[PDB]
């Protein structure tokens, strides 16, 4: 209740087949109040994170 | 001519059936069977609503007039396979009170022997 | 009751057995009104297949008929535990 | 057309589904295979109850479940707390449970969101956001060692109480379900804690965002807009509540919706009262159970 | 310096096999990289590697992940490896990822990439591996009941509510607009 | 004979039918079928777009629905019972069976060193060179919960679940149990590696697990009340957490 | 007369 | 709907954390949106810096 910024360092994960479920849900569960940072390696396709982020936590995202 | 007395034979047999729906649902899926309390009176009432509706899917399927019919069909055996099982579980029930009361009779006899 | 009820389903089963048995669609060609009461008669259907989704209340079909046989299952498993242990 | 029930009785101190019902101090048996869990004490083969209850058999956990007894608080319930006291940073919160519940001071929201962080000088202001006695909603985190539970509210939904009227009931009639806010004709809302605690309030738009500013959550301020249509159809809930109660029944939702409009021969809110008729509407709904689901 | 890393352990465990076998190769200037060492072992070796006592180190994908501990020289001596299918030609962004480990900011002039080969493999292939792709990140979204449980054990959301918003359908969202839009259009010519 | 009477009405009623090809009804035919086509195909393609919408992973869900109802684990009503709410706080394994071997009260008449064995089955999954068949009585309580899972993955079959029931019990793995089974009697760290070619970070790191493992087990009979079992668990508690376990790191 | 059998028989047909 | 105005103008009035070399573009890019107040993805490579961006919202968190 008093965090109003997270750093997400190794975003890729979440295309882990073993655990990348874990990344996923959690930030599901995040409100929506809340900034967020995100790192991980280099995708190409990295604006459909930000494409399903800014509708399901209503805020702008930039990459 | 020909569809002349078919049609109006079978839709009487819906007419002859329609009351008894209604007497089938007048009460809930919930209610006719919280209203009872053994299980072996909660059972067939499971069955006999989807044995129903199982010939009743089959029969409105046909009026589509679709060449397939086995996804229901699929589910039939399956019906059946389940009101196969309780009543020979049913029979052995049976066997469990038929021959205790030849073991009440017996030994009573024994004292009168 | 069982005996009664499913003997007029049985009677209704051999009538939709009855149904389609001969050929339909050569008055359908003779009228449309042919197939409209085949449609009509169908409304019957319509209302009388309803009448259970009414006690819920294909894919549709597919999925409950599952939940139908899922409490048919617990009964046994139950009945186990009450006969066996018995 | 009356004042009082007075009816006499005089002379007399007083007027005057199978399973296994087990007393203290009786044995269960001695199969060694059994495991031994509440309401169970033992000596190495003897099982023995402790309470007026029930014999629970799980598979091979045997256990006794009384019938009598406070409410039992678990994790994850929405129920309501009454303001006992205040403590270091700490509060303290009737159930009506046990004991107590404890409520961290971070443990709620706070005005203004996260953007206010923490501070020490919110300890100097305990008893600015909270006092004693009040109501509110809350959820249940986690427990002791012992069985004492804590809350918190997370959740604009969770807050402190206003709009309306409180009344209390025995948890038990209280049925579970996987919903506990619920709106009624009459623009209202019912907040059934499962512990037995029962608020009452006028719908807002919270509530009705539910279906389809901030600062203001600590006030002892209500909608100044309260008609007394609005206050009148409150008590007629609020009676049925206790007709229910009085009458040993389920809690449905729907029931409460069966039990106002068959409230609705009687406009005379007053006549709400009688033991008779409470029971008569009691037996109504039993009546009314009997043909749907 | 060492024996202060054997200093945290009983003096039973002072003597312990594996580690008297490996100390003279770790003495030699030389470590290796895997999980199956002892954790304190895990810890000594990448410190004295990040102070380059250990010239060398024998490393699998653990040191690939595991950062901040840079190199000059990487050697690729098996080019394939196994996806827990197939002994496969390594794709893309894996030798991507696989790739950077060397060569240090201030210090190190280059990156040297050295990789041994026992084919003469397809030309789009050493390509596709070394002159690489970034690799698709895609939802790996599955069920597990825990999550079940507390789902249904906290009230305020649902199991349905996290599958509303899962990314494993974004599939299932991305090109159906465009769908409409040809719906749009014929609905139009219709 | 009858057969063709069908056309018999085609023969009669299309020559019959008012503009059967004047006012180029022909030609209109056309003009309605390119009309009649557009009737198909935006539907066709709206199938497939309302077809292209839900949660696909939903009937994955409904069976798993199904699996805790059978379980016992909740209501049809899918309010949790306490069966249910054991494992609530389980993670560090297969939930779906740590309750039922509990459940099935097998641990009454284990010892701290035979249950451990037990949870060896669970805190490791890599395969690797045979074990020999233990003494039995860690095997027949190994015989034991194996028997409790097929029942399971049996109703998972009929779940519509596709799990290999046989496939589903060599997920458990029952190698190292002798090795716990020393452990658990004071075994040097130096003896038990001769045990195994499974390098010794590794059993740590089914051991770090495996204190996972049983401080979640103490969870359980707070929950129940099996004061038994909390004699026992920290019991098993105490003959784990011990030398080499007390490992820590050095950058902390 | 197993009562699937009705199931089974084909019809009177014309 | 929502009031945009570019990143790319957005002045940082402080450097909530200081640093001692020239930052990167990107970085520079970065540290705008931390400090303009809206969640971002990077994605770089690890020996890229994006480290660098995850020391700065600390601060402006700690202030």
């Amino acid at each position: 209740r008093e965090v109003a910024w997270v750093i997400f360092d190794e975003v890729h994960y979440m295309r882990d087949k073993e655990r990348g479920v874990v990344w996923e849900e959690t930030i599901i569960l995040l409100p929506d109040k809340v900034r967020y940072v995100f790192l991980s390696a280099t995708i190409p396709n990295a604006m459909e994170f930000a494409e399903w982020i800014c509708k399901i936590h209503s805020q702008p995202c930039h990459i | 001519e020909k569809i002349k007395p078919y049609v109006r034979s079978f839709s009487k047999a819906l007419d002859e059936l329609k009351p008894e729906i209604e007497k089938l649902t007048s009460k809930s899926l919930d209610e006719q069977l919280l209203l009872l309390s053994d299980e072996r009176a909660k059972l067939e009432l499971i069955n006999r609503y989807a044995y129903v509706l199982s010939s009743l899917m089959f029969a409105n399927m046909k009026v589509l007039g679709v060449k397939d019919m086995s996804p229901i069909l699929g589910e039939l055996k399956r019906v059946k396979s389940y009101m196969d099982k309780a009543k020979q579980y049913d029979n052995r029930i049976t066997k469990s009170n038929e021959k205790s009361q030849a073991e009440q009779e017996k030994a009573k006899n024994i004292i009168s022997n | 009751n069982p005996d009664v009820l499913l003997s007029r389903v049985i009677n209704v089963v051999r009538a939709a057995s009855s149904l389609a048995s001969q050929d339909v669609d050569f008055y359908k060609n003779l009228d449309r009104g042919f197939s409209k009461d085949l449609k009509s008669k169908a409304d019957k259907l319509a209302d009388m297949a309803n009448e259970i989704i009414l006690s819920i209340d294909w894919n549709n079909f597919g999925n409950i008929m599952d939940n139908l046989l899922e409490m048919s299952d617990h009964s046994l498993d139950k009945l186990n535990c009450a006969i066996n242990s018995k | 057309s009356e004042v009082i029930t007075i009816t006499k009785r005089n002379g007399a101190f007083q007027n005057s589904s199978d399973s296994q019902i087990v007393t203290p101090g009786e044995l269960v048996t001695d199969d060694p295979i059994w495991m031994r869990g509440h309401g169970t004490y033992f000596l190495d083969n003897m099982t023995y109850s402790s309470v007026a209850g029930t014999v629970s058999r799980v598979n091979r956990l045997l256990s006794v479940i009384p019938l009598k007894g406070r409410y039992a608080p678990e994790t994850g319930d929405h129920v309501v707390g009454r303001i006992a006291e205040v403590g270091n940073k700490r509060w303290k919160v009737d159930i009506g449970g046990k004991q107590h519940a404890v409520l961290m001071l971070g443990s709620v929201n706070l005005p203004g969101g996260i953007l206010r962080r923490k501070s020490e000088s919110d300890e100097l202001q305990m008893r600015s956001f909270l006092k004693e006695g009040d109501l509110l909603n809350a959820e249940v985190q986690s427990l002791f060692q012992d069985g004492s539970a804590s809350l918190h509210t997370r959740s604009l939904k969770y807050g402190k109480l206003r709009n309306g009227m409180f009344c209390q009931v025995p948890s038990s009639l209280i049925v579970r379900a996987k919903n506990h806010t619920h709106n009624l004709p009459g623009n209202i809302t019912v907040v059934l804690g499962v512990n037995g605690y029962i608020w009452l309030r006028k719908t807002s738009q919270m509530d009705l965002a539910r279906d389809t500013s901030s600062w203001q959550i600590y006030s002892d301020e209500n909608d100044p807009s309260i008609s007394n249509n609005i206050r009148q159809a409150i008590c007629r809930y609020a009676n049925v509540i206790k007709a229910l109660a009085f009458c040993e029944i389920g809690i449905t939702q729907q029931r409460i919706v069966s039990a106002y409009e068959a409230s609705m021969v009687y406009s005379n809110v007053g006549e709400l009262i009688e033991k008779n008729v409470m029971e008569s509407i009691g037996s109504d709904i039993l009546t009314a159970e009997k043909m749907r689901g | 310096i060492f024996n202060n890393a054997i200093a945290l352990l009983p003096e039973t465990d002072r003597e312990l096999p594996q580690i008297k076998h490996i100390l003279p190769l770790l003495r030699r200037g030389i470590g290796i990289h895997h999980s199956g060492l002892l954790p304190i072992l895990k810890e000594v070796i990448e410190i004295l590697f990040q102070e380059g006592f250990l010239k060398v180190l024998f490393a699998t994908e653990t040191f690939s992940i595991g950062l901040n501990m840079p190199a000059k020289t990487v050697v690729f001596t098996s080019v394939r490896k196994w996806d827990g299918q197939q002994f496969r030609w390594v794709s893309g962004g894996e030798y991507i990822q696989m790739s950077g480990r060397a060569g240090r900011r201030g210090l190190d002039d280059r990156g040297i990439v050295i990789m041994m080969i026992d084919e003469k493999m397809e030309p789009q292939v050493a390509k596709g591996m070394v002159k690489g792709q970034a690799d698709r990140l895609d939802s790996a979204f599955h069920l597990g009941y825990n999550m079940i449980l507390n789902l249904m054990r906290v009230e305020g959301i649902s199991p349905e509510f996290m599958l509303e918003h899962s990314f494993f359908q974004f599939q299932n969202v991305i090109s159906v607009p465009v769908m409409e839009k040809k719906l749009a259009e014929l609905k139009k010519d219709f | 004979l009858k057969l063709m009477k069908k056309i018999d009405v085609l023969n009669t009623k299309l020559s019959s039918n008012p503009l059967t090809n004047s006012m180029r009804l022909e030609e209109l035919y056309g003009k309605y079928s390119r009309k009649h086509d557009l009737h198909e195909d935006m539907k066709q393609l709206k199938r497939k777009i309302s077809e292209s919408q839900a949660v696909i992973q939903l009937d994955d869900l409904r069976r798993r629905k199904r699996v805790l109802r059978r379980l016992g684990f909740c209501t049809p009503n899918d309010i949790i019972e306490l069966k249910g709410r054991v494992a609530c706080e389980i993670s560090s394994g297969d939930e779906l069976l740590l309750t039922e071997l509990i459940f099935n009260g097998n641990f009454n008449e284990l010892k701290p060193e035979q249950a451990a064995a037990l949870l060896s089955c669970f805190a490791f999954q890599e395969r690797c060179k045979e074990a020999p068949r233990l003494k039995p009585e860690l095997a027949e309580p190994l015989k034991a919960m194996r028997e409790i899972a097929a029942k399971i993955a049996k109703i998972m079959k009929d779940s519509k679940i596709e799990v290999v029931e046989k496939d589903y019990v060599e997920s458990f793995r029952h190698e190292l149990m002798e090795v716990v089974y020393e452990w658990c009697r004071g075994a040097t760290f130096t003896q038990i590696c001769k045990m195994t070619d499974v390098y010794e970070g590794s059993l740590i790191r089914m051991f770090k697990r495996l204190e996972e493992l049983v401080k979640e087990l103490v969870d359980v009979a707070n929950t129940i009340g099996n004061s038994s079992l909390k004699e026992k668990m920290e019991a098993v508690l105490k003959l784990i957490h011990r030398d080499i376990v007390s490992a820590g790191s050095l950058y902390l | 007369t197993d009562l699937f059998d009705v199931f089974e028989e084909t019809p009177v047909e014309l | 709907n929502y009031d945009y105005t570019p990143i790319a103008e957005h002045k940082r009035v402080n450097e909530a954390r200081t640093y001692p070399f020239t930052l990167d573009p990107f970085q520079d890019t970065a540290i705008s949106c931390i400090d303009r107040g809206e969640s971002v993805l990077v994605s770089a490579h690890t020996s890229a810096g994006k480290t660098v961006v995850a020391e700065y919202a600390i601060a402006q968190s700690l202030k």
